[PDB]
RNA sequence: AUCGAGAGGA
């Protein structure tokens, strides 16, 4: 992988280093071999990552390999936008999916949650529950017809 | 999901759209059919009275008019139909809804909508044809062409909205995109091939073009610039009326390959106060890259100067380009004989390796490859031969088309055009791929009737030596039809995925705003991100710059940041500073400037702590080399001069600064610790671009000169502070959505279903891998 | 658009005398940009504009069928001996000035197709038209003077942007805004309601 | 309003570079062995040939617009047959007792180092350049 | 022969002249030619009006024919444009009033032909509105061709215009321009494989010019004074008068702007 | 449908050269580029006119209504 | 055509023989004994091949490729690798009857890539021209009819059985490839 | 028309990319784009 | 439908008025010709005969949209030259030699005999 | 919730206007304007309403209070002469 | 109205 460290006298130079790539992934079995710095290795998946490692470096693993795409395109995105995608996926303890399976079913809003996708189940849902929305979200103000809390309409502006 | 989200909207308008090269960037050419059928209510006040009642004369038959009177009872009055269209007289309170006229706020919306660039705030102005007209550069946000493609424009209704337009969707607003830190707009097309050849030294501009050139910026200082030669004729380089094109105060510099001060090659390029002193204009400087005029254009004077410097880039090269003229040809895409020899016969030894390959593969003697089986080490050593003879022969024609070559001008210039385009027209197409192999055996044994069984060769196996110049083969063109159809049913099945993808990220992030406490929360109030991008900052005003401090020799990193007054050798040139003759000794003066060392040690060993590359690059907020040359520029020292500064005085103020600056504003300890680390990468920057060696060898500042800058480092920081309210969620979910619909699909899983396999965090992967180390 | 895939919209129509000339006096009928070619890789658009103008000289019909044998070469000869220039550039002056061109423009007859596509039928505008009476909303389509309707990936683009008045206002006063009223005991529209 | 520079040069070399009107001129100065130049030049207006000996002059002046000569009466300041106008983009030391001056005149740069020019040289956005046959 | 430009002419024909002008700015030239093309009046069938048409073609087909044949405009300047005559419609000194009726009593299809047309307007002793014919036979240009039992009846009003307005009042179809053919002024860069004389034939405007001398000095002065041109005329106006009527035509447009400054 | 009446490039009128043409050819087996040249049509823009010209006219007429 | 051995170990040669071209066109001229291609069919010379029948027999493209072959060569033609096949069943009549109409109207679509000659396909879908000689008889919903259709000046071999000449779509425009006022 | 009347519809493992068996008997490149591209096939 | 019609680009509409002269900014003596329902046939000659005068140091040539046909001209002087003479002595010129190319070529047409 | 008042010395909201908040003003005050508002700042050759919206937050003359929110609820209300415009 | 077919852009 032609690494790059530090030098002795301080420019950083590359030396090329052994890695080994493995079709299959058993992480626990693997890190704890003797010869290999666990520190060091890194999993394709970051599910195994974060069940071993705990929530954050399945985060870091997660960021990586969206920056693995995006570098395959050659494309860039600020660090700010993926990392916000991950750390919503990542607050939770479990790995959040963007699917309906996870943000969709996740409590936070009601008619947000039936605005993406399963709707009517939402709402059968929601009348058996008898939950309160507060109206808070922006898909909500947005079928409510009433401003959105977007940033111009956040502040509430009065008179002297 | 349809109906409530997204609703048919009044004061909408659609249609295709042509490009002009004299309407401004911020400018819609809305035609005057559209104009005169949409209109605005407008509130009658004692400024209007007069226009108002002007245009409802005029009618609606003919623009500027009005369609509609409301009264202060709100009853509609038809100017189309009323016995009393005639006689109007205005009372006050009562609305008129005005014809759309020239220089008001609308909305340019393209219909992929992946981003908020894909909508934006343009100024009117009515044209007589029928296709809404807009610039070439703002073609690029749009993902925008002249192929017949339509756009929708609507209209605001009321003035709170017409000032959200302009004030926040506006397209000059728009130019810096948050994603990507850089510019979206960029200078494209004809201009930008036109401004290389303008840029040439060999380009020269007599006097009667020189003058129309003058004029044709619409903004003109009226001093006919120098010319560049004046006994033998006073002839002016392009360099000088394209600098009369950039506005003053302006410095970029960019250095590339071999940028010697003396730039043979032309290649890089300094402009000192709008004016160019070398190299030829590429891509990169007029181009939507960070680095670019665009972006230090819209960050040293403002968004309005950016986009009017669009107009005038744009005029004054698209008259010189019509004056000189530009043609692909048939010529161009032809190449020299001995270059095609060459080029067949690199195709031949390359079928020559790949038979003695596979001679050897039928032996059997072929060297085991772990984790690969023979036939596979067989398929990847012909597709490497192959793909290697292609690029060279493309290499042979690229050497052999000449500097007047027009597809080698187009690709120089970056206008449009590759390397392997070349390479297809003029030398070899290459290998075919389906499925990411060779064309296989559809027919038993056979990749077509014609091929003999068993047939591993090139040919059969679908790479084709001829160019497109040359003529393809029929069983040749067969293969190239199966790859090209793959890739038709690839790019729609692309698109379908990505869109889901887009609708999904847009949904979960929808909520996200960064709140007035500067904690990025979702609506029910659950905190994503303490700190916006973990530095409270916004996207845009970000540009990547080099942190001196991290890389380098540890002794060349002493050399450029240690300064010992105790030792004559260590100690500071007395020609640098009034004091240094002074500054022997003074031992206390000397253990603050240790104290200063031991922080950048400190900060050098936390750098690398932070990167193992230790890249010197990253994106920062304020880049202090920009501020620091306005300063050189303004303050104008002659450099022989000591400075005013004193030692002291360049590590206090440097500190102070320091202390000055809060992401927060409060004064609470786990908020204070909370901003030093959202300022500690900031920090340790300003201590690598400020040093007092440094402060007293880069340059010679004055005291005021530094102050200055110490002043303006802050202020462009507070600026670059993330906005509260700003929807981040949004507009992450479109900075991803948007390169995915550009992404396009060693063995390992990518793009748009390894993208959906990391969204939907699915528990089965199609290629699991762990790396050792 | 060209045989060759390079379709088009016309940007501006030129009269004659504007346009670029070549010294025998022949306009271009129509003018393509170069900048297009290097992408689309659609050599043979210029091989039929470098045959067709030997055709035309000639008389004689040029084959352009795939799998045939033809030379660049061979057309390129008889254009020579035609005495036009072998890749078909021709020296061009510049319309409004008559200074010569400095770069020789690539001249020739191309067959060309006019596409069903025309501007005057796609065009429409809406300021006030006709509701489908269910939604409220404004209808489908030009000839029903129906409205663009404002996607959710617009919402989304509108929520990035920031204006929430802009928002509403396409989402309420634009389409299917309406007053109701509802009881403060009961969150339901069931209150008649006599206004006068 | 006095020239900065007067000096003789023999060029050595001449290189066409890629543009086939300019031409890079490298040359050393006449009777002294501190200044050596090196210089973008245009053939087509004058000709420069190798083994040349050229009387090479700076001068500061001799803001308002360029005006055709309105009349012969008017005097030319130069009856030497080149004349550019120019800005100097940095002015380096190449050594200790010696000092290179940058110029770029509309993009054609000059080159020339010598110790004793820097006490004349200023830093100086006006240039004109001389060149006798 | 007079200070100024002086012409001399390599070829006369009533259907075009090659002539060289001297003493010449480029830009004048460039103006002659686009006036010639251009701002020359011309008279044309500006409105057509069908009773019968049992023609294959449609009636707008045959009007756009119709207003694309020559009609003569030797005598155009006594005609004058329909929007300065007084007349509601048409007045006979505005508008030439043409008609055109034609049955295909033969079982052979039986050709139409500019010859048929014939002017019911008087003429008022000006050479106006005369179909042009240059054919050999005589037969004039083929607006439509009728089957046996097929008939047309139309009326055409003819009336003053200019190219600008529409391609058919341009009285001149080509303007040959050449000028530095030596290219010692460089105005061009020639795009060469290998040489730019072989693959550049040579024009014959270049050996009426002296040719180039490989170790004379390219001189950036020099405009060139010299220009070869040729004039195609259709026919409504004759050569040497197109190109008179171009000057003279520039020089109104210049009066008008000097009289222009005069009233401001 | 019929002959066009000029040259859409430079306007020569090209629509009383058609029936010569086609009688040249026929008469005398002629090159079509020679019976051009005869024509008078020197430039290509006139050319293609003539040259590229397809009579539906003729089909029309064949229609008995 | 079927391939197949003027004599037993003499070369093999394809069925169908210059004089039977020389009945065809003396058949085609009259518009004698008719000369179908029936006849043909009828007299083995040609045959027709589906696809699982295709799998066990070897064509050649071209008919010159059949004949035995034992230098110098113009560089602009197309690389054509040496077929080095003994046994040839059949021989296709000829590679361009393998593009369907709207690929045959498309001009040497063999020096143009593939994805361009779909996008040609369509829009000539699209483009207007002359559909039917009747059209004045008929009445459609929607007819668009060209003013002056014109010939293309490079026609495919194919176009003469596709009528394309008869009843074009286009006209012969002539265009430069230039870049004039940015329009 | 004519295209129109020589027609393939394939209602619907890889059958939108072009197979060797289809040569001579599809047409390599006429084929509808975005939706069905492949799908449907013309002789 | 939306195109404009042809007449207008040949004549004067609304009463336009053929030539507006505006002082020019921050350039003395500099004024801007507003040439209305006017090409660049006029305005190409005008500019080259104003350049060939001695007084004028500058004089321009724009066209804003190729849609609408209005040429503008912006003329700089020396001082105690009117810009406006300049012009008028340019078209002088013009007209001059207009009539002497007519009067040279009608004789070499008489000259002609064919 | 309900008087969740913040001190006007403890206000830890940013002084600069929100690129939003300046939008609002703007296009309040502009609307209001064209209702026959009364215009605080003196007009010279301005007709359109948000200019003079602009030319009065330049004079800080409009007496528009921003009330500033938290996810806590608090409000600490900002007048529009107290926010600085950068 | 519903369903279906086709087409346009990516
Ligand atoms: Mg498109
Ligand atoms: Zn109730
Ligand atoms: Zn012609």
């Amino acid at each position: 992988y032609d690494r790059k460290v530090p030098s002795p006298t301080g420019e950083y130079v590359k030396e090329p280093e052994w890695v080994l790539e493995t079709d299959g992934v058993n992480l626990s079995e693997v890190m704890t071999v003797p010869g290999i710095d666990p520190t060091r290795i890194y999993t394709n998946s970051f599910i195994d990552i974060m069940e071993v490692l705990g929530i954050e470096a399945g985060r870091a693993a997660l960021y990586k390999e969206v920056y693995n795409v995006i570098a395959s395109d050659g494309s860039y995105v600020n660090y700010r936008h993926m990392a916000l995608l991950v750390d919503v996926m990542t607050t939770q303890g479990g790995l959040t999916s963007v699917t309906r399976h996870g943000f969709n079913r996740s409590n936070t809003g009601a008619l947000m949650r039936c605005s993406f996708e399963e709707t009517v189940e939402i709402l059968f849902e929601a009348g058996a529950s008898a939950e309160l929305d507060d109206c808070r979200g922006v898909s909500e103000n947005v079928i409510l017809g009433q401003m959105a809390p977007i940033g111009t309409g956040a502040f509430d502006v009065m008179i002297d | 999901r349809g109906n409530l989200m997204g609703k048919r909207v009044d004061f909408s308008a659609r249609t295709v759209i042509s490009g002009d090269p004299n309407l401004e960037l911020d400018q819609v050419g809305v035609p005057k059919s559209i104009a005169k059928t949409l209109t605005y209510p407008e509130v009658v006040t004692p400024y209007n009275i007069d226009r108002l009642t002007q245009l409802v004369r005029n009618g609606p038959n003919e623009h500027p008019g009005a369609k509609y009177v409301i009264r202060d009872s709100g009853d509609r009055i038809d100017l189309r139909y009323s016995k009393r269209a005639g006689d109007i007289q205005l009372q006050y309170g009562w609305k008129v809804e005005r014809h759309i006229m020239d220089n008001d706020p609308v909305l340019f919306n393209r219909q992929p909508s992946l981003h908020k660039m894909s909508m934006m705030a343009h100024r009117v102005k009515v044209i007589p044809y029928s296709t809404f007209r807009l610039n070439l550069s703002v073609t690029s946000p749009y993902n925008a062409d002249f192929d017949g493609d339509e756009m929708n424009l609507h209209v605001p209704q009321s003035e709170e909205t017409r000032a959200e337009l302009s004030q926040l969707c506006a397209v000059p607003l728009q130019i810096v995109s948050p994603q990507s830190n850089k510019p979206c707009m960029g200078i494209v097309q004809d201009t930008l091939c036109g401004i290389r050849k303008l840029t040439l030294r060999d380009t020269f501009i007599e006097l009667d073009q020189v003058l129309n050139m003058l004029y044709w910026v619409p903004d003109w200082d009226g001093v006919i610039p120098t010319p560049a030669i004046i006994k033998p004729k006073p002839l002016w380089s392009g360099k000088q009326i394209l600098s009369v094109a950039i506005p003053n105060g302006i410095h970029l510099q960019r250095f590339d390959e071999g940028t010697t001060l003396l730039s043979p090659k032309d290649n890089g390029m300094l402009i000192i106060d709008g004016q160019i002193i070398f190299g030829v204009v590429e891509k990169k400087t007029v181009g939507s890259s960070n680095g670019g005029l665009i972006h230090v254009v819209t960050r040293e004077k403002g968004p309005q100067v950016c986009a009017k410097l669009f107009g005038n880039i744009q005029k004054v090269v698209n008259f010189w380009l019509l004056h000189n003229g530009f043609s692909t040809g048939i010529g161009d895409t032809i190449a020299d004989g001995p270059t095609m020899r060459e080029i067949t016969e690199t195709i031949a030894e390359a079928k020559k390796k790949v038979l003695d390959v596979t001679k050897e593969a039928q032996a059997n003697l072929l060297t085991a490859k772990h984790g690969m089986t023979l036939r596979e080490s067989f398929e990847d050593n012909v597709v490497r031969f192959l793909n290697e003879a292609r690029d060279k022969a493309g290499r042979l024609a690229e050497v052999n088309l000449k500097d007047l070559n027009n597809v080698k001008q187009m690709v120089m210039a970056g206008s449009k055009g590759s390397f392997i385009n070349i390479a297809q027209m003029s030398a070899c197409v290459g290998q075919q791929s389906v499925e990411g192999k060779r064309i296989a055996f559809g027919f038993v044994d056979r990749t077509l009737p014609h091929f003999s069984k068993d047939d591993y060769s090139p040919e059969s196996k679908g790479f084709v030596e001829n160019s497109y110049l040359r003529g393809l083969t029929p069983q040749e063109f067969f293969f190239h039809a199966m790859g090209g159809r793959e890739g038709l049913i690839d790019t729609a099945v692309k698109t379908a995925e990505t869109g889901y993808i887009q609708r999904r990220l847009v949904k979960a992030l929808e909520d996200i705003m960064v709140h007035y406490d500067n904690t990025t929360r979702n609506s029910l109030g659950n905190v994503i991100q303490f700190i916006y991008g973990e530095d409270g900052m916004d996207a845009a005003h970000i540009e990547k710059q080099s942190l001196d401090t991290i890389g380098g020799s540890d002794a060349a990193f002493e050399k450029r940041y240690r300064v010992d007054l105790l030792n004559t050798d260590h100690t500071l040139d007395p020609s640098l500073l009034e004091s240094g003759s002074e500054i022997l000794g003074d031992l206390k003066l000397q253990v603050l400037l240790d104290e200063e060392y031991k922080q950048l040690v400190k900060d050098r060993k936390f750098l690398r702590e932070v990167f193992v590359d230790g890249e010197a690059n990253w994106p920062l907020p304020v880049n202090i080399r920009r501020i620091i040359q306005n300063a050189q520029q303004t303050f104008h020292i002659d450099h022989t001069k000591p400075s005013d500064l004193t030692i002291k005085d360049i590590v206090l103020g440097v500190k102070d600064l320091q202390e000055n600056l809060l992401v927060l504003r409060g004064k609470n300890e786990i908020i204070q610790n909370a901003q030093r680390d959202a300022v500690t990468l900031f920090c340790c920057l300003l201590r690598s671009r400020l040093a007092t060696r440094r402060v007293l060898q880069e340059y010679r500042l004055t005291k005021q000169a530094f102050d200055w800058v110490l002043s303006n480092i802050e202020a462009q920081f507070l600026r670059s502070v993330v906005h509260p309210g700003e929807m981040v969620g949004v507009l992450a979910a479109q900075s991803i959505g948007e390169p995915a619909t550009q992404m396009t699909l060693k063995k390992v899983t990518s793009g748009v279903p390894r993208l959906k396999e990391i969204l939907n965090v699915a528990k089965n992967m199609k290629t699991p891998s762990l790396t050792v180390y | 658009a060209s045989r060759h895939g390079q379709k088009g919209t016309i940007g501006i129509t030129y009269r004659r005398e504007d346009m670029p000339f070549t010294a025998e006096g022949i306009v271009p009928d129509l003018i393509i940009n170069p900048h297009a070619i290097p992408s689309r890789m659609t050599v043979a658009h210029l091989i039929e504009c470098l045959l067709s103008k030997v055709a035309a000289l000639s008389g004689n019909e040029g084959d352009a069928s795939p799998f045939t044998d033809i030379t660049v070469e061979g057309i390129s000869k008889l254009l020579r001996e035609h005495g036009y220039q072998s890749r078909g550039f021709e020296v061009m002056y510049n319309g409004h000035t008559g200074k010569k061109l400095m770069a020789q423009i690539f001249f020739g007859p191309t067959y060309y197709q006019r596409l069903r596509h025309m501007v005057d039928d796609k065009i429409h505008a809406r300021a006030r038209g006709p509701m489908q009476v269910l939604t409220r909303q404004p209808v489908e389509g030009r000839s029903r003077d129906g409205g663009l309707r404002f996607g959710e990936m617009e919402r989304d683009c509108m929520i990035a942007h920031g204006a929430a008045s802009f928002l509403k206002e396409r989402l309420m006063e634009a389409s299917d805004a309406f007053r109701v009223h509802i009881c403060g005991i009961c969150g339901l529209m069931t209150v008649i309601a006599k206004l006068n | 309003s006095n020239t900065l520079f007067d000096d003789i040069f023999q060029v050595s070399e001449v290189d066409p570079g890629r543009y086939n009107k300019v031409c890079r001129i490298e040359a050393a100065s006449t009777t002294q062995d501190q200044c050596k130049l090196t210089l973008d030049i245009n053939v087509e207006l004058f000709p420069v040939a190798a083994q040349d000996s050229l009387t090479v002059t700076i001068a500061s002046s001799l803001t308002r617009s360029w005006r055709p000569p309105q009349a012969g009466d008017r005097s030319l300041a130069d009856d030497y047959d080149y004349v550019m106008y120019g800005t100097a983009y940095k002015f380096e030391e190449v050594s200790k007792d010696l000092i290179a001056v940058y110029y770029s005149f509309g993009g054609l740069l000059m080159r020339l180092e010598g110790n004793y020019r820097n006490l004349n040289n200023l830093k100086q956005e006006n240039a004109y350049l001389l060149i006798r046959r | 022969s007079e200070e100024g430009p002086q012409v001399k002419i390599r070829e006369a024909s009533k259907d075009n002249v090659d002539f060289i002008l001297s003493n010449v700015d480029l830009a004048m030239a460039n103006s002659l030619r686009r006036v010639m093309i251009a701002e020359i009046p011309t008279l044309a069938i500006d409105s057509v009006e069908v009773e019968t048409n049992t023609t294959v073609l449609a009636d707008e087909f045959i009007a756009h024919r119709l207003g694309l044949i020559p009609l003569q405009s030797m005598d155009i300047e006594q005609l004058e444009y329909s929007r300065d005559c007084f007349c509601e419609d048409h007045c006979d000194k505005c508008s030439v009033v043409l008609t055109l009726q034609a049955f295909g009593e033969s079982e052979s299809t039986t050709n139409v032909y500019s010859k048929d047309l014939v002017i019911v307007s008087n003429l008022m002793g000006r050479n106006i509105g005369h179909p042009i014919i240059q054919d050999k036979e005589g037969n004039g240009v083929l607006i439509c061709k009728l089957r046996k039992g097929q008939e047309l009846k139309l009326t055409c009003v003819a009336k003053k215009g200019i190219a600008k307005e529409h391609a058919k009042w341009g009285p001149a179809a080509a303007i040959e321009f050449e000028y530095d053919p030596w290219n010692k002024l460089k105005h061009t860069d020639y795009w060469y494989e290998q040489d730019s004389a072989k693959e550049w034939p040579q024009s014959k405007n270049c050996e009426y010019e002296d040719p180039p001398n490989e170790g004379d000095p390219f001189d950036y002065k020099a405009q060139a004074d010299t220009f070869y041109m040729n004039v195609e005329s259709v026919g409504s106006i004759p050569v040497d008068q197109v190109v008179v009527r171009g000057i003279d035509t520039l020089q109104k447009k210049v009066a008008s702007i000097l009289l222009a400054l005069t009233q401001m | 449908m019929i002959v066009p009446v000029r040259c859409f490039s430079c306007g020569k009128v090209v629509g009383d050269k058609w029936e010569s043409y086609l009688n040249l050819l026929q008469e005398d087996e002629l090159d079509e580029g020679t019976a051009l040249s005869r024509l008078g049509l020197k430039r290509y823009c006139c050319r293609r006119m003539i040259l590229t010209h397809v009579d539906l006219i003729e089909k029309f007429l064949r229609y008995n209504p | 055509f079927i391939v197949e051995d003027d004599e037993s170990l003499g070369h093999k040669e394809l069925k169908v023989r210059k004089g039977h071209i020389a009945k065809l066109m003396a058949t085609e001229y009259q518009d004698v004994e008719e000369y179908t291609w029936s006849s043909l069919l009828n007299e083995g010379l040609v045959e027709y091949i589906d696809a699982e029948e295709e799998e066990s027999i070897l064509i050649a493209m071209q008919p010159e490729d059949l004949e035995p072959a034992e230098l110098d060569v113009d560089p602009a033609k197309r690389i054509r690798v040496s077929h080095h096949a003994t046994t040839f069943t059949h021989c296709e009549i000829h590679p361009s009857m393998i593009l369907g109409v709207a690929a045959s109207i498309i001009p040497f679509p063999d020096h143009n890539q593939s994805p361009r000659n779909t996008y040609q396909s369509a829009m000539g879908k699209q483009a207007m021209g002359v559909f039917l000689t009747n059209y004045n008889v008929r009445m459609d919903t929607m007819a668009n009819i060209l003013y002056y259709p014109q010939k293309p000046l490079g026609t495919t071999r194919a176009m003469e059985y596709l009528k394309f000449r008869e009843l074009p779509a286009g006209q012969n425009a002539i265009v430069a490839i230039a870049c004039y006022s940015g329009y | 028309t004519l295209s129109h009347l020589r027609r393939t519809n394939t209602p619907i493992a890889k059958p939108r990319q072009l197979h060797n068996t289809h040569w001579g008997l599809v047409c390599p490149a006429e084929t509808p784009e975005g939706q069905a591209c492949g799908l449907v096939k013309n002789l | 439908m939306n195109a404009p019609d042809r007449f207008e680009l040949f004549l004067l509409g609304e009463g336009e008025s053929k030539l507006k002269i505006d002082p020019d900014t921050k350039a003395p003596n500099a004024v801007v010709i507003t040439f209305e329902k006017e090409d660049h046939t006029l305005g190409n000659l005008i500019r080259a005969e104003l350049l060939n005068d001695r007084k004028v140091l500058f004089a321009a040539y724009k066209v804003e949209h190729p849609f609408f046909a209005r040429f503008k001209l912006r003329i700089q002087t020396t001082e105690g030259y009117d810009p406006k003479d300049a012009l008028k002595n340019a078209c002088n010129s013009i007209i001059n030699k207009l009539g002497a190319l007519k009067t040279n070529f009608e004789t070499e047409w008489n000259l002609q005999t064919l | 919730l309900k008087e969740k008042a913040i001190p006007k010395d403890q206000r830890a909201t940013t002084p600069y206007m929100t690129k939003y908040e300046r939008a609002r003003i703007l296009g309040t005050r502009a609307l209001q304007i064209s209702m026959n508002a009364p215009v605080f700042v003196d007009l010279e050759g301005e007709t359109d309403p948000l200019r003079i919206a602009m030319k009065e937050l330049a004079e800080k003359k409009i007496p528009l209070v921003i009330r500033r929110y938290l996810p806590d609820g608090s409000f600490e209300d900002w007048s529009v002469e107290e926010l600085i415009v950068d």
